[PDB]
């Protein structure tokens, strides 16, 4: 059945009836939609079970033929095969419900620059959907891994437009695909799927496929007496976790009670971002301002990240966050289409909160490297062109769904004014690192479950923590509960007062308290 | 008894007609030229024309099978399995007054359209001449045959041919065009 998918696969089911559940509308208002997709991703259990899947949600001719098992030896075949196929396509447009696909049209699509007889392929391909334009009832699903691997000149405008990835193997999904799977093989009565599936980050579906086929592999291999019902035990599966690597590739959830110090800063967030969405109709009515770019910083080592996900976990808005690591792919000139996907998907969930987290990473020195930043360059072009796209409209019912853009770093210098100027961004707000009694809060809260005991008083850490970080304490009072364990050995429920003070003078923290006043300054004479 | 299954070498591969030896023709008692409901064993049913062996040799069965039941066609040949004679019946053969089928057409890719119904009625008069057929039957066409059609799903036979029937040279065919439990 369908494993973790059927949420592209509602949505491109919407977008094909769109066209083919009424076709006598277009002409009917002159009004020729688009006639092409693209299902780019990796294959095999999904894609292709699913455009089954889909066609039949519709009811249409699965013409599954493989594009890549009609090439031909000599220039003229290839292009009449072309014919061939398309024409049983028109014919069948004659007809009722129905729809013709093929797959993995990139070994018949490669991209522009190359030789000659890629012309011919693709002027007579062209030629072949842009006569199909007056066709009834027929359209073409190229079914690739990347879209990149295609030839640039066939993504036109009236031309394969319509492009969607596959879905990213989540955990939900992975689940439900594990489920599909066993569906139809014996696995043990002992299997949490999960478990396994998280084991999996990266792994999509057929990889795990593949996992479970190698694991009952060697589970027939392994059993003996009972080849016929194998109960397939999860530690050959765990054997087949080792002899697999997966491919190339914030949903944690949390909350404000696992924060505490700064509230000025927590006050202003609620005010300035979340607050627009809570209460548009009052904002409106006043019609203050929506200020459209926020950002925020510190110290480096105050876990920013997760104020960021507690903003986005207060609201239930749809939200998306964009690290370099998420961004630094081998790839020059993914990093543009990749942040300009985000932000299509951001006006996809129209009501969407957009995060970018450190932005130094997201964008590196300026000029440092005075001859090999050109790339980055061309990031902030197109980041820059991408921002002011958020300039909406209906000045002073009041339906304006905007994405309220907030980054946060802490080196100032390393990003580039114009993204600061007021015409993006008017709304730079500073995190200190906390204070005694920010110290005091950030321990406690960090404490509420740790082995505690009688002999326990935060204060005077409190007193002795002065220039640490958040991130600092964590460490100190995780280390020192080792030293607990350890020392009482593993059946133990005391407590200690004296190993953090051990492990304070063993992890020595960003004390200058100079750094924190550079970066200070320098923001506030950035703004 | 029990009778082998050959492959079937080119000449006959061609038309219709089964070889069978003098034996299990004396067993059956049919003249020549006439219609046996061969039952694969593995589903669907087969009609073939009898003609004797070249060599009055015995207890092997050549078949083509031409008149086959629907999609079991090439159950028929690759194989080493036997065929006991019981899978074997003589079919009364009446002489069919008029028929009625629904074509398929071979994929002559660049006209289809209004179709010309003489030519493909014509096509198909010529290829079910002087055969027996059964109702519920695919007949294929010969490979290389002429014409257009490759194809006469069996429907409509006016005598109720069920166990067999002849097609006769004055027969009305009505090219009806019903396809039947498409599942």
């Amino acid at each position: 059945p369908l494993g973790g998918l059927s949420e592209a696969a509602d949505s491109l089911r919407e977008l094909l009836r769109l066209p083919l559940r009424y076709p006598r509308a277009l002409t009917a208002l002159g009004l020729a939609v688009p006639r092409g997709v693209l299902l780019a991703g990796p294959p095999g259990v999904g894609k292709t079970q699913l455009v089954r899947a889909v066609a039949r949600e519709a009811g249409a001719e699965l013409l599954a033929v493989s594009a890549p098992a009609l090439q031909g030896s000599r220039p003229g075949e290839t292009e009449e095969n072309v014919r061939r196929v398309f024409q049983r396509a028109r014919e069948l447009a004659s007809r009722g419900p129905s729809l013709l696909f093929l797959d993995e049209m990139d070994a018949l699509c490669p991209q522009r620059g190359s030789r000659a007889p890629e012309s011919r392929v693709v002027a007579q391909v062209l030629t072949l959907l842009d006569g199909a334009s007056g066709d009834r009832e027929v359209v073409v699903v190229g079914a690739t891994n990347r879209p990149d691997a295609l030839d640039p000149a066939l993504r036109r405008p009236g031309r394969f437009d319509r492009e969607v990835v596959i879905g990213t193997p989540t955990l939900k999904q992975r689940k439900e695909i594990l489920q599909v799977i066993t569906s139809k093989m014996p696995i043990s009565s002992h299997v949490d799927l999960g478990l396994l599936a998280e084991m999996t980050v990266g792994y999509v579906g057929a990889d795990l496929t593949a996992l479970c086929r190698e694991a009952a592999m060697h589970a027939l291999l392994h059993s003996e007496k009972n080849q016929d019902n194998p109960v397939i035990d999860e530690i050959d599966f765990l054997e087949a976790f080792k002899n697999i690597q997966p491919s190339s590739f914030d949903i944690k959830p949390v909350d404000w009670e696992e924060i505490g110090g700064l509230e000025d800063v927590k006050l202003k967030l609620k005010q300035s971002i979340e607050w627009p969405l809570k209460f548009p109709w009052e904002f409106v009515r006043m019609g203050l301002t929506q200020p459209k770019g926020v950002l925020l910083y510190g110290p480096p080592g105050c876990a920013k990240t997760t104020l960021v996900r507690a903003l986005a976990t207060s609201c239930h808005c749809s939200f998306v966050s964009v690290s370099g690591a998420d961004l630094f792919s081998p790839f020059v000139g993914d990093s543009e289409k990749v942040l300009s996907q985000i932000f299509r998907q951001a006006r996809a969930s129209t009501p969407a909160i957009l995060f970018l987290d450190e932005i130094d990473s997201i964008l590196g020195a300026r000029s440092a490297s005075k001859t090999g930043c050109d790339v980055q360059e061309r990031v902030l072009s197109v980041l820059l062109n991408e921002l002011d796209g958020v300039g909406l409209k209906t000045i002073e019912e009041v339906f304006n769904r905007s994405v309220m853009i907030i980054a946060a770093t802490n080196r100032p210098d390393v990003l580039d004014t114009a993204l600061l100027r007021p015409g993006r961004l008017d709304k730079i707000i500073y995190i200190p690192p906390p204070d005694h009694k920010g110290r005091l809060s950030i321990l406690k809260v960090c404490t509420k479950t740790m082995p505690i005991g009688p002999d326990v008083s935060l204060e005077n850490l409190a007193a002795e923590t002065c220039f640490f970080s958040g991130a600092d304490l964590r460490n100190l009072c995780t280390e020192a509960a080792l030293l607990a364990l350890q020392e009482n050995g593993l059946d133990a429920t005391t407590v200690k007062q004296e190993h953090f003070l051990k492990s304070l003078k063993t992890v020595k923290p960003s004390l200058s308290c100079k750094d924190l006043a550079l970066y200070e300054n320098l923001f506030k004479k950035e703004g | 008894p029990l009778l082998k299954l050959l492959p079937l070498d080119a000449r006959d591969r061609g038309t219709q007609r089964c070889r069978l030896g003098p034996a299990a023709l004396h067993a059956l008692g049919a003249r020549l030229g006439s219609a046996v409901k061969i039952s694969l064993p593995d589903g669907g049913s087969c009609l073939c024309t009898a003609w004797p062996r070249r060599d009055g040799a015995d207890g092997f069965v050549q078949l083509d099978p031409l008149c086959a039941s629907p999609g079991a066609a090439v159950g028929a040949s690759r194989s080493r399995r036997s065929l006991s004679l019981n899978r074997l019946l003589l079919v009364p053969c009446p002489p069919l007054r008029r028929v009625a089928v629904w074509p398929v057409l071979r994929e002559r890719a660049g006209a289809p359209g209004a179709r010309n119904t003489a030519a493909v009625l014509e096509a198909a008069q010529e290829l079910l001449r002087n055969r027996p057929i059964s109702l519920g039957h695919v007949v294929v066409a010969p490979p290389g045959a002429p014409g257009l059609v490759a194809a006469l799903h069996i429907v409509g036979g006016t005598p109720s041919p069920d166990p067999a029937g002849l097609v006769t040279p004055r027969t009305r065919v009505s090219l009806g065009g019903e396809p039947p439990s498409e599942a």
